[PDB]
């Protein structure tokens, strides 16, 4: 492909400065939009104990052996259940 | 800021015999005992661990 | 001064030093394993225990001599040694990163010797496989402290191929092209490119199992939906190109040591030496499933991996009837170093040949994890790789020291090791047709016979290898200096004197374009 | 079973062994030939105070020793991929037995009908009947009738092992988490030995197979008796 | 006096305290994970970071001060920082293969499907999509910065430069509250094996390559660059789009494909 | 493409140039010997009345050394280009190395 | 906003890079970054090796394409011959 | 006669079948009674 654009002649940093700030940003910006619109907690799914998930085969290094590194309680069950 | 390469230049091609790792001056030895202080105890503090666990400890 | 020269070399051939001093001093670990191996297994019934302290032995045996042993001596000692006077340049490119690549391989060592000491050692294979060597087989640091220690030989490693394919690209003289460097200095540059790929995908490998022991992944573990074959498969696409790796600077040796003394000025047939050493670089990473044809593979594949892997005959026979093509017409000079070659190129040729019979997927179920594999890999690797690091050390040692060796001593050498190394591993053929298993610590009487011819044969080889440490002993006792080196027209590493200065080619060489 | 002082394979117990023995056999003959040329030709390098060091050619003398090496392997290939082949076509079996591996030991389970399973272990050195052989009999053997198609599935419940039987040309790893197919069918009655076959920890040297080969009206009785 | 252009360097205790810093980061580990303990972990991390800055250091000295980065020198550089990102490319293929391995074959324990039963995967719409268009950017940017510097323009380098830079902490910040919010982890079976270690060791390179980049920032403000030498900026740009290649790769293989 | 008589009469107008010099002569005799052949007395000839030219004696006993040895285990070659070579050898007074005891190991 | 303020090579390279960098525009080449050219090699004509001693080795690619390059020591005085295809080789010490 | 380490540069004499005519002479120096041989070799062989 072409793209759909089309500046050239001697490509330099006027090029790529007017690519960073026409395009690149203004892609950033809008998908900081859609991000955004779409953020606020989902529902978390009811606990089951599925025996593939929530695997310990041996303690963490860290903390009471049991929590994950950036365990989050409002959605990572523990093997037993969410927390109180 | 203003380009002061030049003086840097000076200072590291200075006929003193130095290595270039010690020609910044004295702050260049004090980082290096340091680096290499850190580098040996903690190699010898190493070989105390390996001691220690090979060993079983009941 | 000593520190400065030896602790922070930036030299190649002090550095190479370094590597030969390591890499011997390794020798002596891996055959202490190797004779221990064979003590347990000298007589039917058990000596030292039951299979885990006997597998802990082979485990070490292996990496040692791999690891410590064989890619130090040729690529970081010999490679350091030659490379850049082979090629008339004033050292390697990153000559300060190649010291880094010597120093990280003493603390890899230490982190295997660690692994043996602590728990009850990693009695896994050298090949790792979990769940043999997971959380709950092998509980404790033992593991852990091995796969570490891989981490730092692969660093080491991949590092110095950077630094070898830099050097040799980018640092000839301006007209001598590719197709004008000796080809030990391509078998160095194919070795480099092959460590390069092969290597990251074993850390990948082997870190995945570090978190799987240790983080509660389950890339191996079907509990979590992991699966172990997939560890194999990893472990494997580097373990082909790995056994290349081995060979690979040992045909780059052979290669000088055969032309030198048939007093040829030029190997026969060097492009289809070039082509046969990147035709086996390359089908070297196709092929790894011919160490899994008994893990449930499907017939088509199996069928691929039969096929592939019989190619890898065809430049590798291009390179043994070169040898024979440079030999033809020579005057011969039958040095201890020839002696080395000569028997390299047929023992390599018959392990070379009993790994095209285990290619045939079909006979391969009958032959895999017994002792017919042990035959076939130890006839290229203590009949080819040391056989190739034996020539080499004999060949250059008046280069690296300045001292002449004993010949008729190093004659006796290697009449003593050919005769321990076949009585070794000639009778190992029968045990693994019979059916005698790997990693066994003790076998069905019927096996005795075999085992115990096998097991007198590795104390010849030790009294080899101690009669080696005297003879290296004498020559720097007696102190004869080189003078003259015939055939330095056609071999520059030697046109410097002997040693050479510690800075050589600080003037370049002359080389003109035409 | 291994006996002493052998040099090759067990005897055949299964025409896919036999097959892969005539197959070895033609191996072997081009093994030793190309060995032999190469120590030959060595000699004949060596051998003469002739000679000839200037230059070579080698262009005309590669096509030969190319293409001959590419001729040979495909003498071999076409032999060994029809055994292959062969090994993997469609043979409808009339019974399916699992084994599954452990450390150290066997079990086996039958359940094409009942539900029959049972453990079998090596007889220690010191309990061995005479005559019995050292690290290779088990207290129950896997009892199969025998000149019939056999399905067995493979697989264990710990580390990997490897399910082995050289005399019938089988060996299929033992992987948990994976259930291995294999067939196996013996010409003739009898009691044909393996080894685990994949390093396997403390024990891996200790843990055999027996398979115990016997006519079905045999095989059904012991079955029953088995429940 | 040599009269080749190569570089003879001075002998040098870093190799040294790079391998110990190896040994006591590995020792380190184990007595971490089998005895309870971070001192020698910590103590190798430091001497590693303390290691690299002198070694790197050292090598500003040697070319911007000293001049002996010819160009038979920078030529070698060259090569050796495209076999190193070779050599990192390979070690993600591992994980790759890792992944594409579990998922094209999913097996009983997770219910046989792909996502595993169980397992919620993030949106690859939110996100995961504004983290492809950041990195996207940055590549833009430093392209911008290149051709600032090679055209003598310091002010619309160091913009260009910054902007990137602010784009690869942007990315990071991002992948750390994603890891904090995703309701699956590390130990959910080997779709969290796959997501964390994979994205995980990308995200480490994410953070090596931005302080690359900050590394150049600063000697680009010390005007240590000239319009034409500048193989550190360049070295750190390959290496940056490296890192944006392989996020490309992980977001339709991992967050896409697999989802 | 060359036969055997064009390449002798190529080595005969090599070593017949009457103003050859001593590296000539060397790199001649080393490089001939080279080949898969012992030279013929037509060669011989003229390289000894090289040696000749060169005032050096020692040199055309050390090429009746070399021609002897290039025939290896066939004994017959080097007395017979001894025969052929005898008129040269007493017009120049050449002794051969059997005359003067340097085959004695 | 197209300004400045990044030095060029011509003002801030230093050591080895510079000397480099002002012999190529002279168009000398003092670190043998070049291959030389060959004259024809005669004793008439022979090649000139300039070295900073009084021997420097040279490898001589005989033919075009040879692989095998023959290496010898070239001394300070009358000019020497490439043992394998006797091309002439003079030393210009400096 | 003599050959010194530090000569290692310098054109070597070798016995080589291979090689018969070295780049050196054996003996480079002689003594009154050999120069006067060598003269002599300017003149017949025949009356050596
Ligand atoms: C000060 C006493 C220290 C005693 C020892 C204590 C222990 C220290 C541990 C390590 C410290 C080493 C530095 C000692 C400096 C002494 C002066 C002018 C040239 O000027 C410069 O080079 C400026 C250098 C700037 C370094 C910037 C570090 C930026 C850190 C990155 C943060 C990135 C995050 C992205 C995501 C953010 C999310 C919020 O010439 C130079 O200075 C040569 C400088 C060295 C060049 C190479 C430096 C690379 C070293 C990298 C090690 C870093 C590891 C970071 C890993 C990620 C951890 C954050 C300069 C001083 C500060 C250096 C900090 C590094
Ligand atoms: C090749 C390595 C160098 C040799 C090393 C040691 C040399 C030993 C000889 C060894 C000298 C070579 C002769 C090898 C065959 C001898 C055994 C045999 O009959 O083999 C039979 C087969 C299986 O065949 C059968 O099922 C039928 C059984 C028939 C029984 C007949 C009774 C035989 C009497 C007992 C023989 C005792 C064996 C001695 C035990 C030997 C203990 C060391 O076994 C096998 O396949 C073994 C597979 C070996 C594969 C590697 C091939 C390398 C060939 C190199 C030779 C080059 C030139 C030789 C000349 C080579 C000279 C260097
Ligand atoms: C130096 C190391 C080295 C080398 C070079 C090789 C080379 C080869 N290897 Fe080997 N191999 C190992 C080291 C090596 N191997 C190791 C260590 C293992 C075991 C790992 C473990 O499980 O621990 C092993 C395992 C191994 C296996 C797995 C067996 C099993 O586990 O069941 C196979 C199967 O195909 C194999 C095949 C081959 C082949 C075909 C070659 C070919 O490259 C050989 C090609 C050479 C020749 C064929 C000889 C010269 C050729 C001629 C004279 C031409 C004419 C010949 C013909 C026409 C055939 N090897
Ligand atoms: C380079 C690789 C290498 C080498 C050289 C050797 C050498 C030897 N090996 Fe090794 N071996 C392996 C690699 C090697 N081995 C591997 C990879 C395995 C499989 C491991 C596993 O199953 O997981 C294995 C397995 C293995 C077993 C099977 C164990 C089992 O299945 O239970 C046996 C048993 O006999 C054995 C024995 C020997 C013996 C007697 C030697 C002897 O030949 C050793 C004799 C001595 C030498 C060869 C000299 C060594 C020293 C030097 C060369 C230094 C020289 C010094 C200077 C040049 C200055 N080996
Ligand atoms: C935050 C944005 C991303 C930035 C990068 C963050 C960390 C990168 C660190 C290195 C990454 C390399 C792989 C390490 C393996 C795991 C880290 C994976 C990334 C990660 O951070 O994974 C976290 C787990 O970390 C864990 O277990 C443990 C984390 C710390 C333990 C490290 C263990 C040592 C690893 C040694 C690897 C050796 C590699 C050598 C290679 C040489 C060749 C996931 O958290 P969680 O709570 O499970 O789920 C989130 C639920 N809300
Ligand atoms: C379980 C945890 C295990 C952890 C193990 C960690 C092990 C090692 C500790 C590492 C300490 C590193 C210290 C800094 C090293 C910088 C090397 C470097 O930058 O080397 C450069 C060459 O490599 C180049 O370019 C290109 C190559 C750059 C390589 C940079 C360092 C990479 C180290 C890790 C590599 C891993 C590869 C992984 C792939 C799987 C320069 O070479 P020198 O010879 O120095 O100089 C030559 C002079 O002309 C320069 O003026
Ligand atoms: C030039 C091409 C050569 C052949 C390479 C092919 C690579 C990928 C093939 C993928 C085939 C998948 C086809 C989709 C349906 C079947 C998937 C499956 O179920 O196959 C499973 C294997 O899966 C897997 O990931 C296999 C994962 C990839 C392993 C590839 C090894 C290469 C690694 C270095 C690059 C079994
Ligand atoms: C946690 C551990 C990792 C932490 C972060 C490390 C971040 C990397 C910083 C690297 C800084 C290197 C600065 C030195 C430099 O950039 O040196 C340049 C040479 O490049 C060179 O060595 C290039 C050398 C750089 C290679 C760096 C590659 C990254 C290595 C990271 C380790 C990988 C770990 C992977 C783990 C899976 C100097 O030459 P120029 O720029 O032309 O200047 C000369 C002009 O001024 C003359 O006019
Ligand atoms: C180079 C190869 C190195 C291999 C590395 C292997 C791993 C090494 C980490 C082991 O370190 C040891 O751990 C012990 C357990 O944490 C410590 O004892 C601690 O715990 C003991 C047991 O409770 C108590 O006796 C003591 O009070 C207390 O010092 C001990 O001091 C420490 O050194
Ligand atoms: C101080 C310097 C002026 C150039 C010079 O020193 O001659 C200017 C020019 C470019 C400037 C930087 C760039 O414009 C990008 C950044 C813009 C932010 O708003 C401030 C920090 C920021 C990083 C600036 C800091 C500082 O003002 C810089 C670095
Ligand atoms: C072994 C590897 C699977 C690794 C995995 O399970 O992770 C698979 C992936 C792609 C496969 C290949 C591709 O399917 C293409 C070929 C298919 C042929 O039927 C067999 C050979 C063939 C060349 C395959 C061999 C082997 O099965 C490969 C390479
Ligand atoms: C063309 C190339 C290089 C020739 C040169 O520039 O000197 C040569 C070197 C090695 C040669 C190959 C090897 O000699 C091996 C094979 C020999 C067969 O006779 C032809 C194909 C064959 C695969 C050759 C093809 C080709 O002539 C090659 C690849
Ligand atoms: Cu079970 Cu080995
Ligand atoms: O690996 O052969
Ligand atoms: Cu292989
Ligand atoms: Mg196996
Ligand atoms: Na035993
Ligand atoms: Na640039
Ligand atoms: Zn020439």
């Amino acid at each position: 492909a072409s793209a759909a654009k089309g500046d050239h002649g001697g490509t330099g940093a006027r090029t790529w400065r007017f690519l960073t700030f026409g395009l690149a940003l203004p892609s950033v910006a809008l998908c900081t939009l859609n991000s955004w619109l779409h953020s606020g907690h989902r529902e978390r799914p009811a606990f089951i104990p599925y025996h593939h998930l929530r695997i310990r085969t041996k303690p963490f290094s860290w903390g009471d052996g049991n929590h994950t590194f950036f365990h989050n309680p409002r959605v990572n069950p523990l093997p037993t259940g969410y927390e109180k | 800021f203003e380009n002061r390469v030049a003086e840097k230049q000076k200072l590291f091609q200075e006929d003193n015999g130095l290595p270039v790792h010690l020609k910044g001056g004295a702050t260049d030895n004090i980082l290096y005992r340091v680096t290499m202080t850190l580098c040996l105890g903690g190699t010898l503090y190493s070989l105390y661990c390996l001691g220690w666990a090979s060993f079983p400890h009941k | 001064m000593f520190i400065n020269r030896w602790l922070f070399s930036t030299n190649h051939k002090d550095i190479g030093t370094l590597y030969l001093l390591f890499g011997a001093w390794a020798g002596m670990v891996g055959t202490a394993l190797s004779l221990l191996i064979r003590a347990e297994l000298g007589q039917p019934g058990t000596l030292l225990g039951d299979d885990q302290i006997y597998n802990v032995v082979v485990t070490a045996h292996a990496f040692v001599m791999i690891f410590f042993m064989v890619m130090p001596i040729m690529i970081g000692g010999f490679g350091n040694w030659l490379v850049p006077l082979m090629i008339g340049a004033p050292d390697m490119a990153f000559p300060r990163m190649n010291n880094m690549s010597f120093w990280l391989l003493p603390p890899s060592f230490l982190l295997l010797l660690a692994s043996s000491m602590v728990e009850a050692g990693a009695g896994t294979g050298w090949t790792v496989y979990p769940p043999l060597a997971g959380n709950l087989a092998h509980a404790g640091a033992s593991v852990d402290l091995t796969i570490f220690s891989l981490h730092l030989a692969g660093v080491s490693s991949i590092l110095g191929a950077i630094n070898f394919i830099t050097t040799i690209i980018n640092m000839k003289p301006p007209a001598m092209s590719q197709y004008q460097t000796p080809l030990f200095v391509w078998s160095v540059m194919i070795t480099a490119v092959l460590l390069l790929l092969s290597l990251p995908v074993l850390a990948a490998g082997i870190t995945m199992l570090l978190t799987d022991r240790n983080l509660n992944t389950t890339f191996f573990d079907p509990a979590g939906g992991g699966d172990p074959i997939l560890y194999q498969h990893l472990f494997w696409f580097f373990g082909h190109p790995e056994v290349y790796i081995l060979i690979l600077p040992g045909f780059g040796m052979i290669s000088h040591i055969v032309t030198y003394y048939s007093g040829k000025k030029e190997p026969f047939g060097y492009m289809g030496m070039v082509w046969a050493m990147m035709s086996i670089g390359f089908l070297g990473f196709i092929v790894w499933a011919h160490h899994m044809f008994t893990v449930g593979m499907d017939v088509d594949t199996r069928a691929y991996f039969t096929s592939a892997t019989m190619i890898i005959a065809i430049p590798t026979g291009v390179k043994v009837f070169s040898w024979l093509a440079t030999l033809h017409g020579g005057n011969i000079k039958w040095s201890p170093a020839m002696m080395w070659a000569l028997g390299f190129i047929f023992l390599f040729t018959v392990g070379g040949l009993t790994g095209i019979v285990l290619a045939n997927s079909s006979l391969d179920i009958v032959l895999h994890d017994t002792y017919y594999v042990v035959a076939h890999f130890h006839y290229v690797l203590s009949m080819g790789a040391v056989f190739a690091i034996m020539g080499g050390f004999v060949h250059w040692f008046p280069l690296f020291s300045g001292y002449t060796l004993n010949d008729t001593w190093a004659k006796i050498h290697f009449a003593i090791m050919f005769v321990g190394v076949n009585m070794t591993f000639f009778p190992q053929h029968f045990l693994g047709l019979s059916g005698m298993p790997r990693r066994y610590s003790d076998y069905p009487d019927a096996y005795t016979m075999w085992n115990t011819i096998s097991s007198m044969g590795s104390f010849i080889s030790l009294t080899a290898v101690m009669l080696m440490v005297f003879i290296i002993w004498e020559a720097f006792a007696s102190k004869r200096e080189v003078l003259t080196v015939d055939l330095t027209t056609t071999n520059l590493e030697w046109l410097n004197g002997c040693p050479p200065p510690y800075h050589t080619f600080e003037e370049p060489t002359y080389v003109n374009l035409k | 079973m291994a006996y002493p002082m052998q040099l090759g394979f067990q005897d055949a117990t299964s025409p896919i062994m036999e097959e892969l023995l005539h197959f070895h056999d033609h191996t072997l003959m081009i093994v030793f030939l190309i060995s032999s040329l190469v120590l030959y030709i060595i000699s004949l390098m060596l051998t003469t105070k002739l000679t000839h060091t200037s230059t070579m050619d080698a262009q005309e003398v590669e096509t030969i020793w190319t293409i001959l090496p590419a001729i040979i392997l495909i003498l071999i290939a076409l032999p060994s991929l029809r055994i292959l082949y062969m090994m993997d076509e469609i043979n409808n079996p009339s019974l399916t037995v699992k084994t599954m591996g452990h450390q150290w030991y066997w079990s086996y389970e039958y359940t094409d009908y009942e539900d029959l399973s049972f453990d079998s272990y090596m007889i220690p050195t010191s309990e061995l009947k005479p005559g019995e052989l050292r690290l290779l009999e088990v207290d129950n053997r896997v009892v199969l009738p025998m000149e019939m198609t056999i399905r067995m599935l493979v697989s264990s419940e710990d580390v990997l092992h490897s399910w082995a039987v050289p005399s019938l040309g089988l060996k299929t790893d033992a992987i948990p988490g994976r259930l291995n197919q294999t067939t196996l069918m013996s010409s003739r009655p009898g009691l044909y030995y393996g080894q685990c076959s994949e390093i396997c920890g403390s024990n891996h040297s200790f843990m055999p197979i027996v398979l115990e080969l016997v006519p079905l009206k045999y095989f059904e009785k012991w079955s029953a008796s088995m429940l | 006096h040599q009269t080749h252009a190569y570089h003879m360097v001075n002998p040098s205790p870093w190799p040294l305290t790079g391998a110990l810093s190896a040994l006591l980061m590995t020792s380190g580990l184990t007595m971490w994970f089998h005895f309870n303990s971070m001192t020698l972990l910590m103590i190798g991390l430091t001497t590693n970071m303390l290691t690299m800055y002198q070694w790197w250091r050292d090598v500003i000295r040697e070319s911007t001060f000293q001049g002996h980065h010819t160009p038979a020198v920078q030529k070698g550089l060259r090569y050796g920082m495209i076999l190193f990102i070779i050599s990192e490319v390979l070690f993600f293929t591992g994980f790759f293969w890792a992944f594409y391995h579990s998922s094209l074959a999913p097996t009983p324990e997770l219910g046989g499907c792909w996502p595993p039963t169980g397992i919620h995967p993030l949106n690859p719409l939110e996100v995961p999509l504004l983290n492809t268009s950041v990195l996207l950017a940055s590549g833009v940017s430093i392209t911008w910065a290149h051709h600032s510097l090679m055209e003598g323009d310091r002010k619309h380098m160091l913009q260009a430069l910054f902007i990137t830079i602010t784009l690869g902490v942007y990315f990071t910040l991002l992948q750390a509250s994603e890891y904090y919010e995703a309701p699956f982890t590390i130990s959910d079976g080997v779709y969290g094996s796959t997501f964390f270690v994979a994205t995980g060791f990308h995200g480490l390179h994410v953070i090596i390559g931005s302080t690359f980049l900050i590394v150049c920032f600063f000697r680009q403000l010390k005007f240590h660059f000239t319009s034409n030498h500048h193989f550190g900026f360049e070295a750190a740009a390959w290496y940056w789009h490296f890192v944006d290649v392989v996020w490309l790769f992980l977001y339709v293989s991992i967050y896409w494909w697999g989802s | 493409h060359e036969t055997d008589e064009e390449f002798d009469a190529r080595w005969v107008t090599y070593f017949n140039k009457p103003d050859i010099d001593a590296w000539e002569l060397r790199k001649g005799m080393n490089t001939l010997v080279g080949y898969d052949l012992v030279p013929e007395p037509k060669i011989i000839d003229a390289a000894l009345r090289a040696c000749r030219r060169l005032n050096d004696f020692a040199s055309a006993v050390r090429i009746l050394e070399v021609v002897k040895d290039k025939a290896g285990p066939h004994k017959e070659i080097y007395p017979y280009v001894i025969q052929e070579l005898r008129p040269t050898l007493n017009e120049l007074g050449i002794s051969t190395p059997e005359e003067l005891g340097l085959d004695k190991v | 906003a197209s300004g400045g303020g990044v030095p060029t090579d011509e003002e801030q390279a230093t050591g080895l890079e510079r000397e480099v960098m002002l012999a190529a525009r002279k168009g000398q080449d003092p670190y043998n970054i070049l291959a030389p050219k060959a004259t024809s090699g005669t004793k008439e004509d022979p090649n000139l090796v300039p070295s900073i001693t009084n021997k420097r080795i040279v490898g001589c690619i005989c033919e075009e394409d040879n692989s095998t390059v023959i290496w010898f020591w070239l001394h300070k005085g009358e000019a020497q011959r490439c043992p394998s295809c006797g091309t002439h080789y003079k030393l210009v010490p400096h | 006669s003599v050959v010194k380490s530090e000569d290692y540069a310098l054109p070597s004499y070798v016995d080589r079948r291979d090689y018969p005519l070295p780049d050196v002479a054996h003996v480079k120096n002689l003594s009154a009674s050999q120069k006067a041989l060598k003269e002599k070799e300017k003149a017949s062989w025949s009356s050596l």
